[PDB]
DNA sequence: TATCTCGCAATTGGATGTTGAGTCA
DNA sequence: TTGACTCAACATCCAAACACTGCGAGATA
């Protein structure tokens, strides 16, 4: 439902837009050496090229 | 700049020894270095020796008759007859390559002959111009027979192989000695050329197949043919010679880009001397040794192989014991009574095989036996760490002391049993010792429905999945002050948990979001 | 610091501390002891009583102490009457202590035979002249508004962090090398201690440092001139004060602890001496205008006038304008990091 | 000087003759030489 | 008088092998 | 010309588990 996918994109911590630092965060804490540089997921999922990853992105990504 | 060109003119008037481990290491390294980048210059070597161009040319330097000398009509009554029509040719064949090279030269400095450390280091001190030598100087060199002893054995080799007769090109690799420890190597002046080149560096070796063996010849330096059976010719013998000429790697060249470490032949005493001076005398220089010889060894293997097998077998069944107590230190096969290893017994119904006069000491005898006939033992806490334990009424072979003392039973690897640990329950739920972990110092310790998953943080991780786990020690670090410390260096769980974890370890975007959908469906 | 350089050889003066285990009822000559090991609720292990027992039994003709005045005199007078000595003595550093009870602990020691003239020893060669100096660096209206919405400790993070900080310090920094003079840094955060550590290029000891990476750095600053600009918290300047370096910046500072700032900041001048005929020990502090930290700075400075020490007031050096090495000038770096304080703000 | 004001010896100053004929190249080389050598003997003199 | 900090408490080794130098028979 | 000694300075192998946080010093608006 709409409701578990919000969840699911607003399971992080400011309820905003995905940010960099945050996709860090949350790659950071589930055990991942991840360069900085290491975006690739977060990275191509940014479709209209704000630098981060919205809702309607977030979902077509999953 | 002007100095440089302009020459300053003037009268400028003027009236115990073991290097440190470094140095041992870096010297074993550099041994290996050399060794290898011989053995490729063999091969090499070994293929110009094969050119057509070349051996069209050579094969007009036999005549027929030696032709025919060199292929001679089977003998049935008597295959020796027909060994002695090979041997008579191929000494032909060198009485005529004496004829064919005419000009032989010095080499410039000790050629492949075994160099010092000392040399070594310096070496790279002063630069020096170098006459390159390509496959076509080579070639044009054999052809008009000019070169030093070395290039003139190749040449003769290539001959050989010219009138169609399975000739091997035999090297003697002379790495630095990486058992030399000293560090001031400094060699003896008098007569060091006419000693180093007393014995040579390469040879030939041709197949008799009629009483199938190699026959081994050298024509240039010591110019003899011999069939070898204990005793080689060309084996260095006396301290001087054996300063520049260290008997070791014996590797032999085919037609057919074979590579065959053949020193058997040529060594003496291969088990007991020569293996103290071989990269091979443990059993990672071993492994390197076979790495490099198949790298090198492009074919497969023929009936030839197993009839010089066959010999070097034999070879290796008549060495025998050695003279000499030294020789039996780290043997292969051999050790003297005197010493096993507080931690080892004779295997019930064995004896000795064998004894050595003791050199010194009037009737002085020492038992030797055969290291197959000696069982190791350890106690059952070594066992343990080996993930074994004792079988049900076993009974102790040995009993030694230790310290505050105490008194060990040592078993046998037929008292001891495979250790096998509990499985993990439904859930994932490992049993664990007495303070909480596992001990795993075996694959044999993980439980048949578990895992270990070895990383710094596998245990925050298995923690923060709030899933069932056990820390596994894996080893036990040794500290300051008095205290031994358990290695805990990760985790075991249950298999079908194997990926939670890693993924857990582990964190694209998929795996990330499910990895965060879990950890809420499982906090709350 | 000095008993090795003093004649003491430490073999027999066993320290004991109810944790560092020592040599007790067994030493051959003197000891070092402590107030807390010797009489304190701090007997963790038996080995302070031990080592009171041992004191019982020998008749110790005499004993050192120093800064007795923050141990209450109580367990002074305990041992006193436990030990029975012959002498004692106190290397007071206080005219006027809390242990001044009925019981006096001159008479329970001897009269006094000299007074630490600060007068007479802070003028004679020592400091090499303290100039107090506080650099009055200006700050930004983005976090002026985002300093006033915050309070309770996560306020301090936006004081700290701030554009023209950047530009004062890397400024003095450049300006401490052209005369020869090394400088060492001091601060109290800890995260915005490796942030201005780390970009500077100027190793760190910090809180939980490796001592084999800290005594490299201690090896590369006495020994190598390449490293003239040091950045230690609080473990560095407690434990071991270098004699040298006559520039000393503070950046951090925290509030209440102005007094323990002063401690440290004059056993750095203490430790600072050989007479010179210069001599100058600049001291600086990095304060931002109309932020709650200046205003504790000013307490700092109180002391030292109470110490005799001479301050004045730097608004800007007339140089900082013509260094194009200073980071966050841009005002693309100062929104830069306006976001990065903005993140330490949302993690703290 | 080393272009700040320290003193340093970079190069030794030297003359640069150039020679046509070689009996006196010779001459002149080996006279030259031998002054060298015998100048080393004075300023050996010297030194004590 | 309530509040933090923050220190503090809890000198691998000993047995066994390798190396080169030297001495002896 | 051989090797078995001894000497001394290293090198190398091999044994094999306690926890972790409370608690008083100074200082504090
Ligand atoms: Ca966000
Ligand atoms: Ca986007």
């Amino acid at each position: 439902n709409l409701t578990v996918i919000d969840d699911l994109w607003s399971m992080l911590i400011r309820n905003c837009v995905l940010s960099v630092k945050d996709l860090q965060k949350i790659s950071n804490l589930i055990g991942a050496d991840q360069s900085s540089g290491t975006i690739e997921m977060i990275s191509c999922a940014t479709d209209g090229k704000r630098l981060f990853m919205t809702y309607l992105d977030f979902g077509c990504v999953l | 700049y002007d100095s440089e060109e302009f020459e300053d003119v003037t009268d400028g008037n003027e009236v115990r020894n073991v290097c440190s481990n470094e140095e041992r290491k870096r010297r074993k390294y550099f041994h290996m270095l050399y060794l290898v980048c011989l053995m490729v210059h063999g091969f090499i070597r070994n293929e110009w020796i094969n050119s057509k161009r070349l051996s069209r040319k050579l094969s007009n330097l036999v005549p027929e008759k030696v032709f025919e000398l060199l292929h001679p009509q089977k003998d049935e009554e008597l295959p020796l007859r027909s060994t002695r029509k090979l041997l008579d040719g191929l000494k032909k064949c060198m009485e005529l390559w004496q004829k064919h090279w005419k000009i032989t030269k010095k080499y410039d400095n000790e050629g492949l002959y075994m160099r010092t450390w000392k040399e070594i280091e310096m070496s790279a001190n002063n630069k020096r111009k170098f006459k390159t030598l390509k496959r076509s100087d080579f070639l044009r060199a054999v052809s008009k027979g000019h070169g030093d002893p070395d290039i003139s054995v190749q040449g003769f080799v290539a001959m050989l192989r010219a009138c169609n007769v399975n000739a091997r090109l035999i090297m003697s690799c002379q790495p630095p000695d990486f058992t030399n420890m000293k560090i001031d190597t400094s060699l003896n002046g008098n007569n060091a050329y006419k000693d180093m080149v007393k014995y040579p560096i390469f040879w030939c070796e041709v197949w008799d197949k009629f009483s199938k063996k190699w026959i081994t010849v050298d024509p240039v330096n010591l110019k003899t043919i011999e069939q070898v059976r204990l005793h080689s010719k060309l084996a260095p013998k006396g301290v001087a010679c054996c300063e520049r000429n260290m008997l070791r790697y014996v590797i032999a060249y085919d037609r057919k880009y074979g590579c065959r470490d053949v020193t058997r032949r040529y060594a003496q005493w291969m088990n007991s001397k020569v293996r103290k001076r071989r990269i091979t005398k443990d059993d990672f220089g071993e492994k390197w040794f076979r790495k490099v010889i198949t790298a090198l060894h492009h074919r497969k293997r023929t009936k030839i192989d197993d009839y010089e097998d066959q010999y070097f077998f034999r070879r290796d069944e008549s060495e025998g014991i050695p003279d000499s107590v030294q020789d039996l230190k780290n043997h292969p096969y051999y050790v003297l009574e005197q010493d096993i290893k507080q931690t080892q017994i004779v295997k019930p119904g064995c004896k000795e095989c064998g004894y050595l006069k003791v050199h010194g000491k009037v009737g002085k005898v020492l038992k030797v036996y055969a290291k197959r006939d000696i069982a190791d033992l350890k106690s059952a806490r070594q066992w343990y760490m080996n993930g074994r334990i004792l079988k049900t009424g076993s009974r102790c072979k040995k009993v030694i002391k230790r310290t505050v003392e105490e008194d060990e039973r040592l078993y046998s690897f037929e008292d001891t049993e495979l250790y096998i640990p509990p499985l993990a329950s439904a859930s994932g739920e490992i049993t664990k010792n007495t303070f909480g972990n596992i001990e795993v110092f075996a694959p044999t310790m993980i439980p048949g429905n578990c895992c270990l998953v070895e990383n710094p943080v596998a245990i925050k991780a298995a923690r923060f999945l709030g899933v069932e786990f056990a820390p596994a020690v894996t080893s036990f670090k040794f500290e300051r002050g008095s205290t031994v410390k358990p290695v805990l260096s990760g985790i075991v769980v249950a298999k079908w948990l194997r990926e939670a974890i890693e993924t857990a370890i582990d964190g694209s975007w998929n795996t990330l979001l499910l990895k965060l959908r879990i950890r809420s469906k499982l906090n709350s | 610091q000095f008993l090795q350089w003093c004649t003491l050889q430490p073999e027999n003066c066993a320290v004991f501390t109810s944790d560092n285990k020592e040599m007790f009822q067994t030493e051959s000559g003197l000891v070092v002891s402590t107030y807390s090991m010797v009489a304190n609720t701090r007997n963790r292990s038996h080995d302070s009583q031990k080592v009171m027992d041992f004191l019982t039994g020998r008749e110790w003709g005499f004993i050192i102490l120093d800064e007795v005045h923050v141990v209450p005199a109580a367990m002074f007078r305990r041992v006193v009457s436990t030990i029975a000595a012959h002498a004692k003595l106190g290397l007071t550093a206080t005219l006027v202590r809390e242990d001044d009870k009925i019981g006096d602990l001159n008479f329970l020691i001897g009269p006094k035979l000299y007074e630490a003239n600060w007068m007479e020893l802070s003028q004679k060669g020592h400091i090499a002249n303290v100039q107090c100096a506080e650099v009055w660096c200006p700050m930004t209206a983005e976090f002026y508004q985002e300093y006033l919405r915050e309070t309770a400790r996560k306020r301090m993070l936006l004081y700290i962090m701030n554009p023209t900080k950047f530009q004062a310090c890397q400024f003095l920094i450049q300006y401490h090398e052209r005369r020869g003079d090394k400088i060492i840094v001091f601060s109290d955060n800890v995260y915005a201690l490796q942030e201005y550590a780390l970009k500077m290029g100027k190793p760190f000891i910090y809180g939980s440092t490796p001592q084999q990476e800290r005594m490299n750095i201690l090896q590369n600053f006495q020994y190598n001139d390449q490293i003239n600009t040091i950045f230690l918290s609080k473990v560095g300047d407690t434990s071991i004060d270098l004699p040298e370096a006559t520039c000393l910046i503070q950046i951090s500072s925290h509030y209440g602890s102005r007094r323990q700032e002063a401690q440290r900041l004059g056993r750095i001048l203490r430790a600072k001496r050989r007479n010179d005929e210069g001599f100058n020990a600049f001291f600086y502090s990095l304060v931002s205008k109309d932020t709650q930290e200046m205003y504790y700075s000013t307490k700092r400075q109180a002391f030292l006038v109470d110490q005799g020490y001479a301050f004045k007031v730097i608004t800007h050096l007339h140089g900082m304008e013509n260094i194009p090495n200073l980071a966050y000038a841009s005002p693309r770096e100062r929104r830069e990091l306006l976001q990065e304080v903005l993140l330490k703000n949302e993690e703290a | 000087k080393d272009n700040e004001g320290n003193e340093v010896v970079p190069k030794p100053q030297r003359h640069m003759f150039s020679f046509n004929n070689r009996t006196v190249m010779d001459n002149i080389k080996m006279t030259l030489q031998q002054i060298i050598s015998r100048y080393k003997d004075a300023d050996i003199y010297e030194e004590k």
